[PDB]
RNA sequence: GCAGUCAAGCGUUCAUAGCGACAUUGCUUUUUGAUUCUUCGAUGUCGGCUCUUCCUAUCAUACCGAAGCAGAAUUCGGUAAGCGUUGGAUUGUUCACCCACUAAUAGGGAACGUGAGCUGGGUUUAGACCGUCGUGAGACAGGUUAGUUUUACCCUACUGAUGAAUGUUACCGCAAUAGUAAUUGAACUUAGUACGAGAGGAACAGUUCAUUCGGAUAAUUGGUUUUUGCGGCUGUCUGAUCAGGCAUUGCCGCGAAGCUACCAUCCGCUGGAUUAUGGCUGAACGCCUCUAAGUCAGAAUCCAUGCUAGAACGCGGUGAUUUC
RNA sequence: CUCUUAAGGUAGCCAAAUGCCUCGUCAUCUAAUUAGUGACGCGCAUGAAUGGAUUAACGAGAUUCCCACUGUCCCUAUCUA
RNA sequence: GUGAACAGCCUCUAGUUGAUAGAAUAAUGUAGAUAAGGGAAGUCGGCAAAAUAGAUCCGUAACUUCGGGAUAAGGAUUGGC
């Protein structure tokens, strides 16, 4: 998160460390995002920085249009395959890992989101919820 | 609270029990335990598993 | 030279030595400070850890996202039968510390208390406290002269209580004796309160109440000899490591030519005395009232014991205390619940907790039913019953 | 004598230079 | 490598807000030399991994003092080692340079910490190639490729565990001493308020979470299957059905119990005394001055509260104490 | 032009196992590359049976990248003999 | 007998039941294994391990000494009656 987040996020179980490849959920032209860093992560020896649902990450584009590649850009994780526990008590998990390309402030590069969007990510990023059709 | 029903078997799901699966398009599944989730993951049909509620309705069990 | 990079210390150095406890009953090292204005009351209680279940309740926490929303929390169930006062003890102040002065016992002691004093009770003549009972055969001057000494001296007064082991499903048959400090005023009234309570039982609701933050004192579940990987959480060696990889590579430098006390070494894990604090009470149940597991929102007629009873423990038939969170020690272990030593006002306390549902499914597997009538309604009829 | 007790030839062990 | 002294000058004017020439006084053994004192009837050698502790010449965090400091942001200085100081591409590397996160990515010591702890990539035997040099054998602090890493069962230290003797035995306690722990950020509100021409733009109190660390726990979730618990499948064998043997646990699906996971949950206390410093009264020195006597407030500091162990030569209370 | 000399590196090839300087310069590969590859050549000290150059197939040879796969790892846990 | 098979596996004839035992199931080992999410971020280096695997049918590139490359790469099917 960091800047542009409207509130705090309860801890979601980490499933995406550095080096994970997740799908691209918006129509920015990218096909997948290669996560290289996680914003707001800690500093422990030998521990990889891991991401969760709603976290803001810095990622590159491996497949997609040639003008979106070979450059680092912020991304927001909207789907998670690792099961996490809500405070309601349900253990839920999606079918795959997906993310959307955003600016440092929080505005999305695209305009529409394919597939569902987690409820914790929609509350933290208002503009993600505006472009998301169905939530969980 | 609210008591949900299992999508695969059909048993009651009390709060805290079981897991929840979301398919890619929009669908939300609920399972009572890992036995129902593993059978669903193997693409098994609930109408052929003899202990499910959907099995009993089709084969005129109970009544 | 420097390490290569700075890393945090593995483990806590204040919990040393990690040796086996001297007894199965953990000691109460500290008691709440006395307030002379408050009435005479107990500071702690003794119970047995039954197990754990799940509670659904409304969260009342302004400024939070789950406000006016339901959450699930894990709670512990501790069976707390009423304890019986068997004696009092007085402590005078000395420049070397606190010193016991006079112990006065009750006239009649049950066989549970006498079981504690013998290791071969089946072979003994059961002669314990036989000549001491002759002190009550007179007018009572022998006990009163030992009781009037506690009013003059002995600025600290503690009471002797024991658990009713025969009211629990345990097959241990021997009471646990312990000292509980009395917190009130007017030291003379402390020994008058203890004198009236000889051979009398005090319940658990007279000491604790709803929404009270208490401390749990018990002995950790034992695990025997353990390696350094699990005892301290050190990093595992690579697969290429000869002569084993579940070890510590460097145990010290050349100088000083000794192994330091601050390095991680293998040894005994578990069976230590621990003191966990800030535990909120969720339910103060009764053993003489049915539908302990019922709630004003559930209304179904059911008690707190799960289907088939608690695993490795049995069924609850006495008063119980439900504590949110985890408690050190496993099931069937004697525990000591103690009131907080300070007034907490962090808004995590001071809230009134009202439950909505108590989970009572079987803990012997993936239970699907709460009550035996629910199993018969869902499954209809079977071959065995009909 | 045998395959053990190695001291002499070495890749990075004793008896170097 | 680091720190002073003097102050010609810079700094719009103004030496010391901050720098500062020409000179001069020291400190350090984390560089490299100089020396050859110890070791050649052997002290196993570079780097990395792993792990503990210590130093302050303080990168961040705490509290303050100055600025050519309006706010914001920053620089300099003081008390301070309590607590932290990362994930990667390249190179055997130390060193270094970039990508990125972060409150911050400070410098070092412990036989250039650490090979009966590991690894063997570098260097440094024997094989082989190239270039240059040599008539030649061969040479190269030149390049390249391949090359056995032995032993603890002894003593001490350390981690745990028993134990004789204090009339006997049993129960309940006291606390000498030793150890000790929590840490940091964000958001809401304060408030688009103080401040400022504008542009911009805080803080105290309060609330909600999170980072790292620690102690426990298994209700739930996940993992683990010799429950060989149930079912299924292949080959072969007991004439067939049934029921089973064997295939170094035959294989597959589910799988309680137990164990376990920031991959699950819970929890992690508040008083006193002080450093820097800011004050009060008030002399010395009729005045003036936080200091000289006295006294107040004051830091992640110290000591206690609390937490862990219980001296096996520290102690107290109490029960029972044998007749062939 | 010209020194010396028996004659002065031709065809090819290269920071290649051969380049001291050097982590050479440019391009490509990566978010980031002293690695790899493609080029540049006054090459300390490349070069023609000291064989030069190019090569399909072959290799328990020496290297770089990609896909798949995985407890190598994040971060360890459990079971059997 | 299974199968392409003198492979592995089970059985008949024949031959052995001989390797010091008993009791428990701590740590660390040797040997064999399984792991959610990520998929080489580990490491000098994909070391080790995992994945692929038989048969039938389809399909098969650059390059080449025209012989190869080739099981290239990449897909589908497999029981019983």
């Amino acid at each position: 998160s960091g800047n542009g987040a409207q509130g705090t996020k309860f801890r979601i179980s980490l499933g995406l460390p550095v080096g994970a490849i997740m799908n691209c959920a918006d129509n920015s032209g990218a096909r997948n995002l290669y996560i290289i860093a996680v914003k707001g992560s800690g500093s422990r020896l030998n521990r990889l920085p891991a991401a969760s649902l709603g976290d803001m990450v810095m990622a590159t584009v491996k497949k997609g249009k040639p003008e979106l590649r070979k450059k680092v850009m912020p991304a927001i994780v909207v789907r998670q395959a690792k099961s996490w526990r809500r405070r309601d008590g349900v253990f839920l998990y999606f079918e795959d890992n997906a993310g959307v390309i955003a600016n440092p402030k929080g505005e999305m590069k695209g305009s529409a989101i394919t597939g569902p969007v987690g409820k914790e990510c929609a509350d933290l990023w208002p503009r993600v919820a505006s472009n998301s059709g169905v939530v969980v | 609270m609210k008591v949900e029903i299992d999508s695969f078997s059909g048993a009651k799901i009390y709060p805290g029990r079981g897991t929840l699966f979301v398919r890619g398009d929009s669908k939300i599944f609920r399972f009572q335990n890992s036995k129902s989730a593993s059978l669903f993951k193997q693409r098994k049909n609930p109408r052929r598993i003899a202990w499910t509620v959907l099995f009993r309705k089709h084969h005129k069990k109970g009544i | 030279s420097h390490r290569k990079y700075e890393a945090p210390r593995h483990g806590h150095l204040g919990f040393l030595p990690r040796k086996r406890a001297a007894s199965i009953r953990a000691r109460v090292k500290a008691f709440p400070k006395d307030d002379r204005s408050k009435p005479v009351a107990l500071t702690s209680f003794l119970g047995y850890k039954a197990g754990m279940t799940t509670i659904v309740r409304d969260l009342d926490r302004p400024g939070s996202k789950f406000h006016k929303r339901e959450v699930v929390e894990a709670v512990t169930v501790v069976d707390t039968p009423p304890v019986v006062v068997v004696g009092v003890v007085g402590y005078v102040e000395t420049p070397r510390g606190l010193r016991s002065l006079t112990t006065v016992w009750a006239e009649h002691l049950s066989d549970e208390v006498k079981r504690r004093f013998y290791k071969n009770w089946y072979k003994s003549k059961k002669k314990a406290f036989t000549k001491y009972s002759a002190k009550y055969a007179q007018d009572g001057a022998g006990i009163e002269r030992e009781l009037a000494r506690i009013k003059k001296y002995a600025s600290v007064v503690r009471v002797l209580v024991h658990t009713q082991i025969r009211k629990t499903p345990l097959a241990q048959k021997k009471a646990h004796l312990a000292e509980i400090q009395l917190n009130g005023g007017s030291i003379s009234e402390k020994v008058d309160w203890a004198r009236e309570h000889f051979e009398k039982t005090v319940a658990v609701d007279s000491v604790f109440e709803q929404n009270e933050m208490i401390d749990a004192i018990a002995v950790t579940k034992g695990h025997g000899f353990e390696g350094v990987t699990h005892r301290w959480g050190t990093k595992k060696l690579p697969r290429k490591t000869h002569r084993g990889l579940r070890k510590v590579a460097c145990i010290g430098a050349w100088h000083p030519a000794h192994v330091m006390w601050s390095v991680a070494r293998a040894g005994q894990r578990g069976y230590h005395s621990r003191t966990s604090i800030n535990h909120k009470i969720y339910r103060v149940g009764k053993g003489d009232d049915e539908a302990n597991g019922a709630t004003s929102f559930d209304r179904t007629k059911k008690t707190i014991t799960p289907m088939g009873g608690f695993v490795h423990y049995g069924e609850i038939k006495n008063d119980f205390i439900m504590v949110k969170g985890c408690i050190p020690g496993n099931r069937k272990r004697i525990v000591t619940l103690r009131k907080s030593l300070y007034t907490n006002t962090s808004r995590k306390a001071l809230e009134e907790v009202s439950l909505k549902w108590i989970d009572t499914a079987s803990k012997f597997g993936k239970g699907r039913f709460q009550t035996p009538a629910e199993k018969h309604a869902f499954m209809g009829t079977l071959k065995k019953d009909l | 004598r045998g395959r053990g007790r190695g001291r002499g030839r070495g890749r990075g062990r004793g008896r170097g230079r």
